[PDB]
């Protein structure tokens, strides 16, 4: 399977910004607000009193590491009578992985439009549906605000939906597996809905997503920073007032955050093209190893033949694959000009 | 007012290919004054083979070309092509005639930066004689100098190497370029005509070009100013005023009033070397198409002025993909996005119409062109209430329905060159240059083909600055009010008043 | 017929910007807005980690792959407390398909334009008016907006109109087909207005349609974008704001998605010369077939006589029929220098 010079998916799952709010004893909701305090650090980096090669500057004496530095960052935190924090977005599954949204030659359109539908029949949905709405149904897309804090609870409104709302109280502690999720009495039903909205050629399944989070006293909230002060918070306009934001994009990549299946396999990546770690920057899934998604690509028609013969598949090809389908949610341009 | 810049000044820095540069239009002229005649044509003459071949300064690689009569024949072919006009045929002209003060076309600018306009197979070829210099102050090509065979041009040229019979054989053959042309058959419908009416019994129908140095003028000028300055690719980077900045919208305090026309789509780009609103001559077209369009059931319409008040205006570059269609022998593709502006105005009318007379809703809506300049002209229909014929003026400007807008008449101040009118446009804010108009550069006469079998006249822009006048009281009608008023020479759009 | 040097139609259908308005829920409209967000994406493209040939490029290394690159691309979403969004044009139907605009022999300009009146009276301009209709009255110059979201809602107001607003609620589940379309009250009184607009010599038919859309909480809301930043919105200034659109010719391209008269038809294409499709790059009724617009309006003399016959013309040629007569309403300069 050669790479057209024109091969683009859409995005499946399109999730919206993490907007907050503070919920106050009276049950009445403020949408958080930070500023922008003034710190006072000291000399901190290495750079600052050593040289390259290790070598101490000699300019940089004991006075003049001394002297504290102005530091500008943005500060949000929860006001000190708050109940609580909640935090709505909403997430669309949508079937934009069945055909690609661009593709120039139809032999790859075609080798791509079945292998899809190869996969959901032999390869049910229910793997990649699970670990997406595993970090939906367990607080994710609160990347660090969870880390310190009492509980948060997931509430969660599914649009074509027809019976009550999906509640996952205590996430800390009551879900804290995959089996503890599909323990609830709704988690199925919910994940025959996203994979309904993955098979049928139009259909989706918007999520309405809403976490009440209860931080300790004055406990900061660490919502998404914006590209280029020190730390500036990305931000939106709730009642003519602005509130830090999480980011559509982090949020995504929060719920996105299935990609487990790669060498020497640890813990949950973004799924992408050559599974990149932030945590230690060098990206596993190397072009390298054939692990990359465009070398797992390029043996597209392998895996079609593979995976319609009848004999169960083996782990590492549907570990392949799965990343394969998972970096095809993602969307993208997979082309090379 | 000249600081000359001679090549003294620019031989010893970086000569690689920074003197083409210097030589090409769109880049201040260079001084040969007396200084390196000799060593100053060797390179106009080793830029003929434009190609990587190519470093200068080099007296054997260029008597190698000056004695060939092939080379020579291939080069003196080219100077005939030296448009003074771009139409996006050979048309070098003067732009015959005289704007007044307060309009601006060629005809102000001094008359160089004519770049050669032809096939890409000798634009390389080109460089030797359609390349223009100043020297003894007079900045010039060696297509016109070398014609009367006795410039010091030709004695160094026969120092630098000839066979000495070239000096006059050459010489009669650029006596032989017609220094003033149009020759552009049209009938392949490539000159965008328009028909403008003219003595209000006939039409004269103008095919406008783009002034070279015009475009060369405006593009200098506007290198420091990045305020107004809006870089289209033209995929060739040329440059164009705009406004100060964003249109604000302050209040504007028989005649048929068009309460809130507002366009989606109209080009921006009002002159080759302009964006802004669209042409006013567009506004006029506008105006006129809706009294020709009303001229099927009332044949007495007859709109003798207009007064146009631009509630909002907002120029963006937007994309305009190109057609699909590519009849070639093989496949088919879409070339680049020419990088067109846009400007989405939302305006008035207030026709000063000879006609007091019912003229319902029905008759006005329909036969309302729906286009102002390639847009898409709609009045909303709930707007079609306020389609009212008036008696007086003042209680039409009390009858539009938005209340922020501007009243466009023309800046009667000088504006000979750009200085003047930027120096008029960086004290007055939103005052905006537009096409106003059209400079003739033929006598109109009957070409073969023409739009709708009108005479035909290649025109050039007139650009004018356009004001803002809150209609107060003591305000002048004549002055909102414009007019297309046909001189011989120029043909021009503009207020009663003025 | 032997195409003259230059023939020039005006083009028919006339449409204008789909502006974006926020619809609070105390009522209020309040133009969207969009603002130029910075991403921090990863390195995903094929081009970075991979030479010509599939070879992975060596100097893209792991470490190298890690550094995420900078994306400025401009987010317009749905604020927080929106009601919903109202998307409003207009579009007017105008007969300037009758006689073109500009022809230099008078032959081929008798024979279309006898061609559109043999055409209006013995196949209704009721196919091409029903098309052109549907895509007005299903949300369809809602490009991508109405993907992910609850509901959408066409009102639609005709000009030359005596009764009240026509209304088409729920265009996802009421009125998902052509028969759907028809059993609305209204939909003759529109169709036939539009059959006339084409009919009476110098007549229209204006509609402003506004579509009340209730995207989810946050929904990404898509506009037409610039080619090019890495996502520049296409924009206007609405109430002095700056909000984004789906420019004319986007919507006019979208009302015109009714040629499916092409061999092997898959789904609706925009009408034009040869059946372009940006999805999937190629183009169908290329020149190679006898279907390019050309090829089909050289034959308008045998089509001529095959409708001047009193018996009814076969459905090929009649669907060739309406694709000239379609490609004639979408105007343009259909010469050969």
């Amino acid at each position: 399977l050669k790479l057209p010079t024109n091969l683009a998916y859409e995005r499946s799952i399109d999730p919206s910004d993490v907007c907050f709010f503070v919920v106050w004893p009276d049950d009445r909701k403020t949408p958080l607000t930070y500023n922008s305090r003034t710190l006072l650090g000291q000399m901190e980096a290495a750079s600052l009193a050593y040289d390259v090669s290790g070598q101490p500057i000699k300019s940089a004496t004991a006075e003049a590491l001394a002297q504290g530095n102005p530091h500008q960052v943005d500060f949000c935190h929860v006001p000190y009578g708050a109940s609580h924090i909640e935090c709505s977005f909403s997430v669309s599954f949508s079937s934009e992985l069945r055909q690609p949204y661009k593709c120039n030659s139809s032999k790859v359109k075609q080798t791509l439009v079945q292998l899809v539908e190869l996969y959901e029949t032999k390869i049910g949905w229910t793997e990649l549906a699970t670990r997406y709405l595993m970090n939906i149904c367990n607080g994710k897309w609160l990347w660090k605000n969870t880390r310190k804090a009492y509980c948060w609870n997931i509430v969660l409104t599914p649009w074509p939906w027809n019976g009550e709302k999906v509640g996952f109280e205590d996430i800390r502690t009551n879900y804290t597996s995959r089996q503890d999720f599909k323990n609830n009495k709704n988690w199925s039903a919910i994940v025959e809905m996203i994979k309904t909205a993955f098979s049928s050629t139009d259909g989706l399944a918007i999520f309405e997503v809403r976490a009440t989070l209860h931080l300790p006293t004055n406990a900061m909230v660490r919502p998404s920073q914006v590209f280029t002060n020190s730390r500036v918070f990305q931000s939106t306009t709730i009642d003519g007032e602005r509130s830090p934001i999480l980011g559509a994009f982090k949020t995504g990549a929060a719920i996105a955050t299935i990609d487990d299946w790669y060498p020497e396999a640890t813990e949950p990546l973004r799924v992408g093209r050559f599974g990149v770690h932030r945590e230690d920057v060098t990206c596993y899934r190397h072009p390298s190893t054939g692990k990359d998604f465009f070398s797992i690509l390029q043996q597209a028609e392998h895996y079609i033949e593979v995976l319609s013969a009848n004999k169960t598949p083996a782990q590492e090809t549907i570990n392949d694959m799965h990343f394969l389908m998972a970096n095809l949610i993602k969307g993208g341009m997979f082309q090379h000009k | 007012m000249q600081t000359l810049k001679e090549l003294i000044a620019s031989n010893p820095d970086d000569l690689t290919t920074e003197l083409k540069r210097a030589f090409r239009p769109l880049t201040p002229h260079i001084a040969i004054d007396g200084n390196e005649l000799d060593a100053l044509t060797i390179l106009v003459n080793l830029t003929d083979k434009t190609d990587d071949q190519k470093d200068l300064l080099d007296r054997a690689k260029c008597k190698q070309k000056l004695r060939d009569e092939k080379w020579w024949a291939s080069c003196i072919n080219c100077v005939n092509y030296r448009q003074s006009h771009n139409p996006k045929g050979v048309i070098r002209t003067q732009a015959l005639g005289e704007l007044p003060s307060f309009l601006l076309s060629s005809s102000k600018i001094p008359p160089y930066h004519w770049s050669y306009s032809h096939d890409s197979k000798y634009v390389n070829k080109s460089a030797f004689l359609t390349n223009e210099f100043c020297w003894d102050g007079e900045i010039s090509c060696l297509g016109e100098l070398l014609k009367d065979a006795d410039h010091p041009l030709w004695n160094t040229l026969k120092k630098l190497g000839c066979s000495q019979k070239t000096c006059k054989a050459m010489a009669k053959q650029l006596a032989d370029i017609t220094l003033t042309t149009i020759n552009v058959t049209l009938a392949p419908n490539y000159l965008t005509q328009i028909s403008l009416p003219d003595s209000d019994t006939s039409y004269i129908s103008l095919s406008p070009v783009a002034s070279l140095s015009m475009q060369s003028h405006f593009h200098q000028r506007l290198q420091d100013e990045n305020r107004h300055s809006a870089i289209t690719r033209f995929s060739g980077a040329f440059r164009m005023l705009k406004s100060g900045a964003k249109f604000s919208s302050p209040p504007h305090h028989s005649f048929l009033v068009l309460p809130n026309i507002r366009v989606c789509g109209a080009t921006a780009l009002s002159s080759p070397v302009t964006v802004g609103i669209p042409s006013l001559t567009a506004f006029f077209g506008f105006v006129h198409a809706f009294e020709r369009n009303i001229n099927r059931t009332t044949s007495s319409f007859r709109v003798e002025s207009f007064a146009i008040c631009v509630h909002q205006l907002h120029v963006e570059k937007r994309g305009l993909t190109a057609e699909f269609v590519e009849k070639g022998d093989g496949t088919i593709s879409a070339p680049a996005t020419r990088d067109d502006w846009q400007c989405d105005v939302v305006f008035s009318l207030i026709l000063n119409t000879n006609f007091a007379q019912h003229i319902d809703q029905d008759t006005l809506v329909t036969s309302l062109p729906k286009r102002l300049a390639r847009g898409s002209a709609k009045i909303a229909i709930d707007d079609f209430k306020h389609i009212n014929s008036f008696s007086t003026l003042e209680t039409a400007i009390e009858s539009l329905p938005i209340e922020a807008g501007r009243w466009l008449s023309l800046y009667a101040q000088s504006n000979n060159n750009l200085s003047d009118l930027l120096a008029a446009m960086t004290e007055d804010h939103q005052l905006m240059a537009s096409c106003v108009g059209y400079h003739l550069l033929e006598e109109p006469k009957d070409k073969p083909n023409s739009l709708r079998g009108y005479k035909h006249a290649i025109a050039e822009c007139i650009i004018g600055l356009i004001n803002s006048i809150t209609f107060s009281s003591e305000t002048d009608p004549n002055t909102i009010f414009w007019s297309l008023k046909n001189y011989q020479n120029y043909l021009v759009v503009q207020p009663r008043s003025i």
